[PDB]
């Protein structure tokens, strides 16, 4: 969580680039900071039931 | 309506749960006499004495599709009136049918497209070509026991 | 030979079981998983190596044995729930991953993976975790688990802090990580040895150590521990296998008895925080039932006699063990239960004549009272010989009791008597915690001199240990007197456990020798880490264990003796009078009673208001004989004193029980006192007997006599001006002139403004030798001020005898007059580090001095202090230990009435 | 500005004696936040335009505060890691004997060290510390020194550690009771019970020159069949593995000889039992029931 | 019972020891048996160590090995081999026969669309419940997406009304003390007394307030701050209560609860030893159930001369109210089957839920140490609707025409509540 | 305040409190205060505000000066002689003997008690009052409290 807090806080700093795209493969649990999770695109995956 | 929906339901009272029909059970009875309180229907038990049909509407594999007019007020002609009243009675009568039911009250309200994008699988190759800025990291949060990379 | 008895015992009964049920069920392939899933053992004694003659398989998994000399470690019943966790735990390890069984603390977690770990002979360490947790020490222990081939384990690793968790739990997921090389199939051989990172270098990694994580865990070790559900014991089994290895027999029947019995005693029994009814206690009864039935055989053979009741032993080791921690209520309830399991037997006791012959003659010339059965005084010295009892076992026993129990005479009436049977002298240093710093308690060292100086109980201890004088010749108990909390008594552990050697921050080691009690007097026993109250054993005092006709009896003798020849004599004649009136009914104890269902600030407490009544009637003896000898010629005659005694009685009584209550439950009294007295009582319409004294020769004169209205100079019409006469004040003025001639502490508890200075200082013109200083109590105040007014008053600390502290002016007596006395603040402990020192110096004459760890007493010094009701905001209820000194004195607002004449 | 010139005046070293006859700077709550609180008052004062009342009277001070921060923020330091150093090498009197260059080194800096303490007691002054010539680089010599030599001691203790690794159990200053007081073995058995599992003491020959057994904290007693000679091991950690090595080979001889004695008892219908009980009493409890 | 996690770790363990024991057994590379594999090893390993380890209640575990006792046998390498015996009744799921990968994946992929339940042994209106819990939840998190004195007000003095007055805490005796029914009886109502005044003491504080009349204190400020949220205050749970209630249902279970002391203790103070045996306590009512049954068998162990160990329960449920009330026997009512119903004393698989029971019967008898016929079952009996706590356990027969593990793997049970 | 001061002949006295002050700055506030009223013989109007207060034993100072005079330990032995100084220089310029270090003392405390007015400015009433009586009841019996609407 510390270094997941410190990259949210550095990708405050504008990266020119435009076909950069940073996927975080993630695990839902609430010890993940707030200030990412408000930052960026989330996206949800579940297990098919059955 | 909506006031009865969410906690107007939970009221509590002190009689009046007699068991009419041997079909309908002393829960739904009670919740019956909840519901009778809203102006809404004014008359329950009356409604269901006769038409025994509803007593077979009452072990539906899916008793949402058809629902008997038990309300006897001004007619809702418009889909939305019908639909909020339909979803109260499917909450007061087989609550385990009440969100397949929201369903409906949903759809009635926003067409039947709304959730069928959800019912597809997603592509992402729309989303983070366009919808994703660069400076915007995309997570993916997955459920424990599975992985989405 | 007991021990290997005991464990021979133990693994025959299991082998036995094994064979007869687990074998016997029509098998006869020796690679039926039936036989394949115990514990085997295969010895080769050709293979050269030590480390390769015996082979010991669980399911598939084969382990060499570690030839470590474990000595003598205590072994485990083997319980299938042990058996399955032996099972799990070999799986884990065979996988190469790490056992973490968890579940209720209680159920043998740690107590099964050390027993695995020493049945595989490997050195295996525990790690308390919790509290005493050590984060700098781990760097170098787990490189010692990894290169030396330990076991390694943890104890309720929740119960650690979350930072240190977190890095805890980096260098085991390295660790485990690193090990689960070990079994690649590519690297089957280890041409190359495995190395981890721990303290930035590569340490060896041994195949043969483990890590074990016992919890009641992080998302890191979520992929690398076999997790295992211990909840619950076969309590059943391990009592019926630990009473026949005692020699009981039938003791399946006993087990099955006694299991349920205990699984009751935590239902049925009101819950306390000493009350333990775990596993540990089940075996502690049991092995000290095994002792108490092998000192029967004995003594019945020096007249094999194996015919005795076990069911008896059974229940006499179960009351010598839960009786003392009982609370006096669910004694019945611990009897019922007890004839509920057991149909039909009967708990017996041993005397200890001896000891009660010594304890008779103890307290005869202590001027107390004694009993040895249902009378007066039986339950006291019952708790008396429980005490002795706990003495003979541990060396920490806590005795715990509400304020008011007889406890600390307890202590002192059986050193007193074990000093006169055993011939030994006994010393008893009374030390008082929270009333000095812990840093002065134990000892410091300053940083930029590494110079140690001992504390009051290192310096004390120490003492004790250097034989300057004596060692072993005398028996030293340290006391704590003082309500416990973990801030110190943590540091007194390593004293209280078996280890008996205190550490200090200098490096050094204090073994106390076996002559040494470390015995604490609480109350409370609520603000205490379950670790202390677990290493020592206790016994509870309650409140009916001294009853108030011994507190009676106890004043009675006092009175016929030690003087206040003639002053004793008036005494005894006065002693005399007073006999019919504390005979357990009549008028004192009634009074008493009914005093018990009135509002009272600063709630009531039986040794408070007997307390005030005794130093009442003393001053009045002491009156009667200074108006003996007023007059040389015709003395102080017999009938008259019968009659002023009887009244001023009455007078103490209604003054002393509803001396702290407003006018209305003062008048209550009196009506109630009007209804059950039989002395003559004034006679008024509707005037209080609170507005009445008894003066000289008996008569109920009225306080209005007294209340001399009088013109004030123009001048001065100021508060520096004396009090304008009133009912209130020439009622308090006696009050206070009763309550300060004995020197004894007093508070008056009063809304802000009502008068309590004014009336105390004007009490104290009266006096013509009492020096006032004038102290304001308030937040964030601690003992340290009146070490400093003593610094600037008490200038002497002269030692003929001792350290004597006294004021400078001579034939003085200072009164400390610490207004507020209730304000400081109370610690997150539930107490005040100010009231519990000015308690200790009170009670016991006296303190210890921080510089020089010394007992200095007070020769000249005396407390008054006031206060506000306790239920006005910013106030705190003062502690019952205090409270039972100091009577206190309610003065409310003056009437509309007395504010006219005012 | 004044006042600050008075109080300066004032200030003495504080200075308190030792245990070998020397002195020690304990005051240094008064000689830091005052010195700071100064040093920012003087920078506000002269930093502010009007110093036509001090026009050159804080640059002469400030330079003055500025070297007092620097002397006594190292001569702290060095004071701690000194007496920390003299505390462990005037412990056990063999660390004379184990590193000796490092004995001499600390011999030379203690020997500046004491002239310099004899020369700041000799005229106690907070300005008569500033008089020394060459005092601040001659303090920052004997720290690169004492952290050398501390450096030094660290790796010495690892690699003595790396050896016999049951060392990394025990603390620095029981480790090194241990390697010091090793000339007699009287204080060696206070660590033996968090360095083995129950070996609470090692039985000593008459001359506690030659190791014969093993001790249990109760009483149990384990006899090697080939004691450890220390008169032929020193080096303490080397015969400490001798002792491990012959613990696990007497065990493993032990517990051979009794499953051959009780072989006997398995495969026998009767029993004697004072025969069973001599067996009991033979062996020790692990072996006993490990040959059951 | 509880939400376990049976992650992707359990099944690599799994198939690492299918491995480790497949391969020491069959040394020879091709077909060994269909007998020869250890099956016995695999049912144990997969019960006790890595499916079985996060396993705490004893009933789950009992789960667990019908489950791989069913599965894990030799007849499933016959080709014939049902592993779901009925999904409709007469819809079943036959094993695909073949030895290789390729046709059981066919298979996998060519399962009907359609799922069930009763697929997983479950009854097959468990969907049903499953539904209206899942609505009940939607509608609670819309409830949660929607000056208040006058709203709170109205409903505290509601409260303060429907919840019955203080209690006769007034059971004293002096020969009674010997019956264990009156001293589990008096402590109860102690506890409920105490109860009883706080939450009154602190609902008057809580409606003087909401007039605006006295100045909130923390503690009634944070009191006041659950009941807006609707959340049940810390401060007056002291017994067990189900995960997740609201004030509402919390009230009216207290209010039935102080009902049932104030007979109990009306009872008690028409006779005091003679009627609280005669008398018909919900053991849902009650703070602490199963000591109820403790006294219980105390006071039986005590009219006689028996031990307490020497007892057995044994359950009777009495048609309607039969009012027996044997010398042992004790009414409990308010129990109900779950997934189950009783004609006289047997059970039957039922698929209605929540069948009631009325007057249990609960008698202790000496016990003669002898085992029971392979006819009964056991069943757990809970105290919530969340089986997170344990009472006791009932033995009940069963027809002759079902079996006890479709009992054990339906998920049959007995509530309190 | 400030304007009565004045024009009473009351040398106003402030603390220039910031977030870095502690017990021991205000205790030098304090000394320097009381060598202002004691010695030299200068009245001095001390007045603070609630937010001229950080820490509890600004309270216990104010609650041991405001009641019964002088403050007990607030002068070191240094300290102690510094002031006898000062108060034996200001008894000689009034013209009082020279007699002990009591009575110096002491006709310190009476100038003190006759040249020392403490002013206290704080917000409206809030539990913030009830503490501030709580751990100084002072302020509710030694000043007397004027509301200022
Ligand atoms: N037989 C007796 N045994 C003990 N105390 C007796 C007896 N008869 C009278 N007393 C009185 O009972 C009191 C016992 O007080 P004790 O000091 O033992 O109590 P404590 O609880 O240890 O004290 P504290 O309340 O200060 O903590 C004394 O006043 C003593 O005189
Ligand atoms: N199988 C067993 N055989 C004998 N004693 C046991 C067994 N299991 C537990 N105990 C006893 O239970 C006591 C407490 O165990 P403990 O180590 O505290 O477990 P935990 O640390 O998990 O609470 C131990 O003193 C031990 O003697
Ligand atoms: N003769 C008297 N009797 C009773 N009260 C008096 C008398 N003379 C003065 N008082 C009042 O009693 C008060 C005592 O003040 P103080 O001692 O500070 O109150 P307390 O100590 O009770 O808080 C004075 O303010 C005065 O108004």
């Amino acid at each position: 969580p510390g270094w997941l807090m410190q990259l949210e806080k550095k990708l405050h700093s504008l990266q020119p680039h435009a076909c950069f795209r940073l996927f975080l493969t993630m695990e839902i649990n609430p010890k993940v900071p707030v200030n990412l999770l408000r930052a960026g695109r989330i996206f949800v995956f579940e297990p098919p039931p059955g | 309506e909506f006031q009865h929906f969410l906690r107007g339901n939970e009221i509590v009272l002190s009689a009046g749960s007699t068991p009419r029909i041997q079909g309908l059970t002393v829960e739904q009875a009670e919740a019956v006499v909840r519901l009778s309180c809203l102006p809404a229907f004014k008359d329950l038990i009356a409604k269901v004495q006769a038409d025994e049909q509803f007593g077979i509407w009452l072990d539906s594999s899916s008793p949402e599709q058809t629902v008997p007019y038990l309300w006897s007020e001004e007619t809702p002609a418009t889909p939305i009136g019908q639909a909020i009243h339909r979803l109260l009675l499917i909450q007061a009568f087989r609550p385990d049918r009440l969100l397949a039911m929201a369903h409906m009250f949903v759809s009635t309200n926003l067409g039947e497209s709304f959730m069928s994008i959800m019912e597809q699988p997603l592509d992402l190759t729309h989303i983070v070509g366009t919808e994703v800025k660069p400076n915007t990291p995309v997570l993916m949060c997955s459920v424990p026991g599975y992985d989405a990379s | 030979r007991r021990r290997k008895l005991e464990h021979l015992i133990t693994e025959l009964v299991h082998q036995r079981d094994v064979t007869r049920s687990l074998i016997k069920s029509k098998i006869d392939n020796a690679k039926s998983f039936e036989w394949l899933s115990q514990m085997r053992f295969y010895f080769d004694p050709k293979q050269t190596d030590v480390l390769q003659q015996l082979s010991i398989q669980m399911a598939n998994a084969k382990f060499n044995y570690g030839f470590e000399y474990l000595g003598v470690q205590d072994k485990l019943v083997q319980t299938p729930l042990t058996d399955r966790c032996y099972l799990t735990m070999t799986q884990a390890l065979e996988a190469r991953l790490g056992g973490s069984p968890f579940g209720p603390a209680g159920t043998g977690k740690t107590e099964s993976v050390k027993a695995l770990g020493h049945q595989l002979g490997r050195f295996v360490l525990v790690f308390n975790c919790d509290e005493t947790f050590d984060f700098q020490a781990m760097g170098r222990i787990f490189v010692g688990l990894c290169q030396v081939g330990a076991w390694g384990c943890f104890d309720e690793f929740n119960r650690l802090e979350e930072r240190m968790l977190s890095a805890v739990s980096q260098q085991v997921q390295c660790i485990q990580e690193a090990l689960r090389e070990h079994s690649n199939p590519n690297y089957d051989k280890t041409s190359a040895p495995i190395t981890c990172e721990l303290l930035n270098k590569q340490v060896k990694v041994s195949p043969d150590m483990a890590i074990f994580i016992t919890m009641n865990l992080p998302d890191n070790l979520k992929k690398l521990f076999r997790s295992l559900a211990m909840t619950k014991p076969d309590r059943q089994l391990i009592a019926q296998v630990m009473l026949y290895s005692q020699g009981f027999r039938t003791a399946e029947v006993l087990a099955n008895k006694i299991v349920p019995f205990f699984k009751l005693c935590d239902e049925q029994l009101s819950s306390q925080s000493h009350y333990d009814f775990g596993l540990r206690a089940l075996k502690s009864v049991l092995v000290s039932a095994g002792n108490v039935k092998r000192e029967r055989i004995q003594k019945i053979k020096r007249e094999i006699a194996e015919n005795l009741p076990e069911q008896e032993i059974l229940i006499q080791s179960v009351c010598e063990t839960m009786v003392p921690k009982l609370v006096a209520e669910d004694i019945p309830l611990l009897f019922s239960l007890l004839s509920d399991v057991f149909p039909g037997v009967q708990y017996h006791r041993g005397e200890m004549t001896a000891l009660r012959e010594e304890l008779k003659k103890v307290c005869q010339e202590m001027y107390l009272t004694y009993g040895d059965g249902e009378e007066v005084g039986g339950m006291w010295v019952e708790k008396v010989l429980q005490l002795y009892q706990i003495t003979q076992i541990n060396h920490g026993l806590m005795m715990v009791g509400p304020s008011g129990s007889g406890k600390s005479m307890a202590w002192r009436v059986l050193l007193k008597a074990l000093e006169r049977l055993e011939g030994v002298e006994g010393v008893a240093h009374i030390i008082d915690p929270k009333a000095i710093s812990k840093d002065h308690l134990y000892g410091t060292l300053d940083p930029n001199t590494r110079e140690w100086t001992d504390g009051l109980f290192t310096h004390v201890l120490r003492k004790i240990i250097d034989s300057v004088r004596g060692e072993l010749q005398k028996r030293q108990w340290i006391v704590f007197d003082g309500d416990v909390d973990p801030e110190w008594v943590e540091n007194l552990n390593s004293v209280l456990d078996d280890n008996k050697l205190l550490t200090l921050p200098n490096g050094e080691r204090l073994s106390l020798p076996p002559n040494v009690r470390i015995m604490f007097e609480v109350q409370d026993l609520k603000y205490a880490t379950l670790a202390t109250v677990s290493r020592c054993g206790m016994v509870w005092f309650s409140e009916d264990v001294l009853s108030t006709d011994m507190i009676f009896n106890n004043f009675l003798a006092r009175l016929r003796s030690i003087p206040l020849s003639p002053m004793l004599q008036i005494q005894r004649d006065a002693a005399t009078i007073m006999q019919p009136y504390f005979t357990s009914n009549g008028l004192v104890t009634k009074a008493l009673e009914h005093a018990f269902q009135l509002e009272h600030i600063m709630d009531l407490t039986r040794l408070r208001c007997l307390g005030s009544l005794f130093s009442m009637l003393h001053q009045a003896c002491r009156n009667v004989a200074q108006y003996n000898a007023n007059h040389p010629d015709f003395p102080m005659q017999i009938e008259q004193l019968e009659r002023y005694i009887q009244r001023y009685l009455v007078y103490a009584i209604l003054w002393s029980l509803s001396g702290d209550s407003r006018l209305k439950m003062r008048a209550e009294l009196g009506e109630y006192i009007r209804r059950i007295t039989t002395v003559p009582l004034p006679t008024a319409p509707n005037i209080p007997i609170i507005d009445y004294e008894v003066s000289i020769s008996g008569e109920w004169s009225p306080w209005q006599a007294k209340v001399p209205q009088i013109e004030v100079e123009t001048h001065k019409v100021a508060a520096p001006d004396v009090v304008v006469p009133t009912l209130d004040t020439v009622r308090h003025e006696a009050l206070l002139y009763t309550w300060l001639a004995e020197h004894k502490p007093l508070v008056l508890c009063g809304p802000p403004g009502s008068g309590k200075t004014m009336t105390l200082f004007s009490a104290l013109r009266a006096l013509p030798d009492m020096e006032v200083v004038g102290l304001n109590f308030s937040s964030a105040t601690t003992p340290e001020l009146l070490l400093k007014t003593f610094d600037h008053y008490c200038e002497y600390r002269r030692t003929p005898n001792g350290v004597v502290l006294a004021p400078v002016q001579l034939g003085k007596w200072l009164v400390l007059f610490c207004d507020e006395i209730n304000l400081p603040d109370m610690d997150k402990y539930g107490t005040q580090r100010v009231i519990s020192f000015i308690r200790q110096m009170v009670e016991h004459g006296g303190f210890y001095r921080t510089s020089d760890q010394t007992w200095v007493k007070l020769e000249r010094i005396q407390f008054v202090g006031a206060c506000n009701p306790p239920t006005d905001p910013g106030r705190k209820p003062l502690s019952h230990r205090f409270l039972r000194h100091v009577p206190v004195v309610y003065v409310d607002y003056p009437g509309p009435a007395s504010l006219t004449q005012i | 500005l004044k006042q600050i010139r008075e109080v300066w005046n004032t200030y003495e070293l504080d200075l308190v004696n030792y245990q070998n006859k020397c002195r020690l700077i304990r005051g240094w709550d008064d000689l830091f936040n005052k010195v700071k609180e100064h040093i920012n008052s003087v920078s506000a004062m002269k930093l502010s335009p009007y110093y036509k009342v001090f026009e050159e009277d804080a640059l002469s001070w400030e330079d003055k505060l500025n070297r007092i921060m620097a002397l006594f923020d190292v001569w702290i330091d060095v004071q701690r890691r000194w007496v920390y150093l003299e505390g462990i090498f005037t412990g056990s009197a063999d660390i004379k004997h184990l590193l000796p260059v490092e004995t001499q080194r600390f011999q030379s800096i203690s020997t500046e060290f004491l002239a310099l303490m004899k020369k700041v007691s000799k005229s106690p002054l907070v300005m008569d510390v500033l008089n020394i010539q060459g005092v601040q680089r001659s303090l920052e010599r004997l720290a690169d020194l004492l952290g050398k030599i501390q450096k030094a001691l660290g790796e010495y203790l690892e690699r003595e550690r790396s050896s016999f690794p049951r060392f990394y159990f025990v603390g620095d200053e029981d480790l090194l009771e241990i390697i010091g007081n090793s000339k007699n073995v009287a204080k060696l058995q206070k660590h033996f019970k968090k360095m083995f599992a129950g070996v609470s003491s090692i039985i000593l020959n008459e001359d506690n020159s030659v190791v014969l057994g093993i001790s249990s904290r109760e009483g149990e007693e384990v006899m090697f069949k080939t004691p450890v000679s220390i008169t032929e091991h020193p080096k303490i950690n080397e015969w400490l593995t001798l002792v491990e090595k012959e613990m696990r080979v007497t065990l493993a001889k032990l517990l051979a000889e009794s499953v051959t004695e009780v072989e006997i008892f398995g495969k026998a219908t009767s029993i004697d039992p004072n025969t069973y009980i001599t067996w009991i009493d033979k062996y020790q409890a692990q072996l006993v029931v490990l040959s059951a | 019972s509880k939400k376990y996690e049976f992650g992707e770790s359990d099944l690599r363990s799994a198939c690492d020891t299918v491995d480790t024991w497949l391969d020491d057994t069959a040394k020879g590379r091709q077909n060994i048996s269909p007998d020869k594999i250890p099956w016995s090893a695999l049912k144990t390993l997969m019960a006790q160590s890595i499916y079985g380890g996060r396993v705490d209640n004893e009933f789950d575990q009992r789960l667990l090995n019908t489950f791989l006792e069913r599965l894990f046998t030799t007849r499933s390498f016959d080709s014939e081999f049902k592993l779901a015996c009925k999904v409709d009744g007469h819809k079943d799921i036959q094993m695909p026969d073949g030895i290789r990968r390729e046709e059981f994946v066919q298979w996998v992929e060519l399962l009907p669309d359609t799922q069930t339940p009763s697929w997983l042994g479950l009854p097959n209106n468990a969907e049903r419940v499953l539904l209206t819990t899942q609505g009940v939840d939607m509608i609670s998190k819309m409830l949660k997406m929607q000056a208040w004195m006058r709203t709170l007000h109205t409903t505290a003095s509601n409260w303060l009304h429907l919840i019955p007055q203080t209690l006769s805490h007034l059971k004293r005796t002096v020969e009674n003390i010997k019956d264990p029914l009156f001293r589990f009886f008096e402590r109860e109502v102690k506890m409920g007394a105490k109860l009883l005044q706080d939450v009154r003491q602190d609902l008057a504080d809580v409606v003087q307030v909401c007039e605006g009349k006295k100045k909130q204190t923390n503690y009634l400020r944070t009191l006041i701050n659950e009941l807006v949220k609707g959340i049940l205050p810390r401060s007056w749970s002291h017994y067990t209560v189900p995960a997740g209630m609201t004030v509402i249902q919390w009230v009216s279970d207290f209010s039935e609860r102080i009902k049932q002391l104030q007979n109990i203790s009306l009872a008690a103070a028409s006779g005091g030893a003679k009627e609280l045996k005669n008398i018909h306590v919900c053991l849902g009512g009650l703070f602490v159930p199963e000591a109820y049954i403790t006294a219980t068998r105390q006071y039986v162990a005590q009219a006689n001369s028996w031990s307490l160990e020497e007892l057995c329960l044994e359950v009777n449920v009495t048609t309607s109210q039969g009012a027996t009330l044997d010398a042992c026997s004790f009414g409990v009512t308010g129990l109900k089957l779950q997934g189950a119903t009783c004609n006289n004393n047997k059970l039957s698989l039922s698929n209605a839920i929540s069948t009631a029971l009325p007057l249990t019967q609960l008698r202790w008898v000496k016990q003669t140490n002898t085992e029971k016929k392979a006819s009964v079952v056991t069943l757990p009996v809970y105290l919530n609707f969340t089986r997170a706590d344990l009472i006791f356990t009932v033995d009940f027969e069963i027809a002759t025409k079902e079996d006890p593990r479709s009992f054990y793997e339906r998920g049959v049970a007995v509530l309190c509540t | 305040s400030r304007f009565v001061a004045w024009m009473n002949g009351l040398s106003v006295y402030q603390i220039k409190v910031h977030r870095k002050y502690t017990g021991e700055d205000f205790d030098e506030d304090l000394r320097t205060v009381l060598r202002r009223s004691g010695c030299k013989n200068e009245k001095i109007a001390f007045i603070m505000d609630e937010s001229n207060v950080l820490d509890s034993g600004f309270l216990e100072r104010m609650n041991t000066l405001l009641a019964n005079g002088e403050v007990p330990g607030l002068f070191e032995g240094d300290e102690y002689a510094t002031l006898m100084t000062q108060c034996k220089e200001g008894a000689q310029k009034e013209g009082l003997m020279l007699d002990s270090h009591e009575e110096l003392y002491k006709w310190f405390t009476s100038q003190v008690i006759r040249n020392l007015h403490v002013v206290f400015t704080m917000n409206p009433s809030s539990e913030g009052l009830k503490d501030r009586a709580a751990t100084s009841p002072a302020l509710f019996n030694r000043c007397v409290l004027n509301w200022f609407g």
